[PDB]
């Protein structure tokens, strides 16, 4: 029922966030309307998030139906 | 000289047939269907009374159950794979104006379970009459049951149009339809953006029978559930009678449930839904102004779709002028934005 | 006045019982299987209701089917759950609904 | 069986990070070092890191042994 | 004077009695408990041949099961709270050996339980002998058991120290453990640092029996496991002997498991760990570079409590001037890194 | 050779035998709980070892501890499983073994 995984990297977040839009068909345009990060940066988000603003990897978590959970 | 399962042109092998080798194979996925049946109406179809009245146009619409054995469709009791509706008797030609339009649905970018017009088997030399069908959902690879649920039940709404107080007003909306679909399904701009342009294409194409029941939520595994594709979209402009009624089948707003309140569009000059009404119901599901104005515009350009489509229709050119005539006056009515 | 059994995927789930106060459904206490609504969460095994709950309702057919159904089975009118068992096997999704 | 906490908004996990850092008895000078993420900036984390760098609101994160989970 | 517990300066009013209001709440919890509790020496030891001379310090140790009633203790046969360490016949000022270091410990902020001096009573007139008493961790409220599990059974290492090959060298190193409770528990800043200090500490105050059976895993939660507070932390550096035999218990780094290799401060001119052998097993745990320094530079400052716990201590003075005699010493070689 | 029962707090949760080759620890059957060490995980439930699991080894008392009964019945060059028999109760921790 539940699948949740393990972020190791920042890049995994990244990687696996953009599996998820592809899924959903979603383009960079669209999340840019939407969200308000400029298609270059979303493409980075994609890469290694690393020095995007947590803010904005948030957004696109939400945007793309993604929740967020920590625990030890 | 074109499809009567795609709407495309025919090549000049299969003009005489009237059904092109990809539409057969869409349908059935052979193309050895014989998409004309071997039993006429009279066999199934019973022509009953007239009813006590009061109801929509689709509840004089008869269904037919039916299974691909072969290459030949056949009726069953219960349990099948498609499902044939004939055009009522008092309303003629609405199995060509459903193919129309859920042709154009499908052709607009939505989930649109496969669909196509077949020929009843003749009595004596009259002109063949013919029957729209449609593949249930339901159904998994292998006919495997998948469960589904309409909005109705799940809402615990009694009524099909949100009339479940002692007046006739309707006490659901659009808006919290969508909000409720929201909670259940999973939140992604995706969905949202489809539910959105399901509202205002009914809208735009004269659909004021989208009700709860209209509405499905199926269970495709995975747990979490789905909206279930678009299913029973008629236009029902060429009927002036049932289409004065109501503009659309509940309120857009939840302001106007109970007759509590009124559109902005309602008060403008127009009277009627604008745009500045649709462009508050995406603002409720969370999309953005940006988002809003080029959804906008991409339906703007999507007028030679809904035109070409139905010109090359099998409707009667009186009802396609209904239709294009609903469309293009409500087109211009979303322009009343305010981003 | 009559009770029923509620199947979903081919498995008994639940029984639906009419009495003279109302409707009451409740799931197997051994189930932890899905849910057949969400209106009627697994995890809440008692559902009483004065009134046929709106699901089940919902299940019944509408318009020319069920005036086909009604000139000929014409049971007591509102029987509700009465109609329901004529129309079970014939029910969309993977929900059955059979006599005890 | 390990209790997992949905993270809402940016500014509940930097006060949630802050509750964990407390509890552990970690100072801001001795993340500074390990770290490297300066002090000032160590401080807007733990109210709202909406425009902190994703990398260094994950470093902070494994630093206090919180891991990071994703699951629609 | 000072408190028989605490080791803190007595006021006028507790001063005749010997232990501070202060301390007997530390330990029981009330203030009504009697730290004279009878029961002679001679009442519960048994005396009896050397096993093998040279079999640690801390083997010829006795051990009595103890319980708390009505602010009297009591020994038990089996399962009880309180745990009895007398002084061993041969090495007689063990138990203030070990009152002071581990007082020491839990000054310096580590996790220490509860512990403190008892006196034993008088046979014929002479001076009282005093024993070291501890809290079991293995309970938690109302004396309920929590399990716990020693690092040498966890790790499948056959012998406390290492020794687990064909010839006679030590194959497992604080390096190696570390790695090891690093994957099991939490891997947080807090248990690295703490860690880390415990074995610089041990160094320091010439701790050579840190075994792996002086190394435990408390499962409190359940699932995810926690280190263990320190136990049997006495110094050895009072008998030359026992002392001079290893530098630490275990090897250092992992590089000189099995006689393989030598650490840095083995080569250089003092042979001996130094400073620079330290940081590297700082950088093996993550530790940053410039957390170490720092780390070094509050272990200087701390060197006041260092000399003022065992000066305040129970100890024979001979005994106390050997152990700050071993801290100063190795305190300096820390500086043996010269790095900024 | 000995048949002995391991109960982890409090409730008897494995089996401890010595056969002719060796030593064998073997949890129940409906054992889902925690383990008694992280050597010995619930998971796998078969722990063949010629030699004393290293738990069990290091579960015994050494020097003056094992002193006393080295005095009583000579638990010198003897059987550890007979050692950890006598303080079955005195095991550190919420272990007990108990014989059958």
């Amino acid at each position: 029922p539940r699948p949740l995984l393990t972020i190791e990297t920042p890049r995994h977040l990244g990687e696996q966030l953009n599996a998820r839009r592809k899924e959903l068909g979603i383009d960079l345009y669209t999340l840019e309307l939407q969200t308000g990060i400029s298609t270059s940066t979303l493409k980075r988000l994609f890469k290694d998030p690393e020095q995007v603003k947590f803010g904005s990897v948030f957004a696109v978590a939400n945007v793309l139906g993604v929740k967020l959970c920590i625990g030890e | 000289a074109n499809c009567r399962i795609l709407l495309t042109p025919l090549n000049e092998r299969d003009e005489q047939r009237g059904y092109s080798t990809q539409g057969l194979k869409r349908l059935s996925g052979t193309a050895k269907l014989n998409p004309r049946l071997g039993f006429t109406r009279t066999q199934f179809v019973q022509e009953l009374p007239r009813q006590q009245k009061g109801m929509s146009i689709a509840g004089y619409q008869p269904k037919l159950q039916l299974v691909l054995d072969e290459g030949e469709f056949r009726v069953v009791d219960h349990q099948g794979n498609f499902i044939l509706k004939p055009s009522p008797a008092d309303f003629p030609g609405l199995a060509e104006n459903e193919h129309a339009t859920m042709t154009l649905m499908s052709r607009l970018g939505f989930d649109v379970p496969v669909h196509g017009l077949l020929s009843f088997a003749p009595q004596s030399e009259e002109e063949l009459e013919y029957a729209f069908v449609i593949r249930r959902y339901d159904r998994d690879n292998k006919g495997l049951p998948v469960h589904q649920e309409q909005l109705d039940g799940a809402m615990q709404i009694t009524d099909k149009y949100g009339k479940t107080g002692n007046d006739n007003e309707q006490y659901v909306s659009y808006e919290t339809l969508a909000r409720f679909l929201v909670a259940h399904v999973n939140d992604n701009i995706a969905f949202k953006i489809d539910l959105f342009r399901r509202i205002v294409y009914a809208w735009l194409l004269g659909n004021n029978d989208m009700h709860l029941r209209n509405f499905g939520l199926v269970y495709s595994d995975g747990l979490t559930p789905a909206l279930a594709p678009v299913y029973d979209f008629v236009s029902v402009a060429p009927y002036p009678e049932y289409f004065y009624s109501n503009y659309l089948a509940l309120p857009l707003l939840t302001r106007e449930e109970g007759g509590r309140e009124l559109a902005p569009g309602f008060h403008s000059d127009y009277g009627e839904y604008i745009g500045q009404d649709f462009l508050l119901l995406g603002e409720s599901m969370g999309l953005a102004p940006r988002l809003l104005e080029k959804l906008f515009q991409d339906i703007r350009k999507e007028n030679a779709i809904v035109m070409e489509t139905y010109e090359q229709s099998f409707m009667t050119q009186d009802h396609i002028q209904a239709v294009l005539q609903c469309y293009r006056h409500r087109l211009g009515l979303l322009h009343h934005h305010h981003h | 006045h009559r009770r029923v059994k509620v199947l979903l995927y081919g498995q008994v789930v639940g029984e639906l019982s009419q009495n003279d106060s109302g409707f009451l459904f409740q799931y197997a206490h051994d189930y932890h299987g899905p849910a057949i609504s969400i209106s009627l969460p697994v995890a809440q095994r008692q559902f009483p209701s004065e009134t046929l709950h709106p699901y089940f309702a919902s299940l019944a057919p509408e318009g020319w089917l069920r005036q086909r159904y009604s000139q000929i089975q014409h049971r007591d009118e509102n029987d509700l759950l009465g109609m329901l068992i004529d129309n079970g096997k014939n029910l969309l999704g993977a929900i059955q609904i059979l006599p005890w």
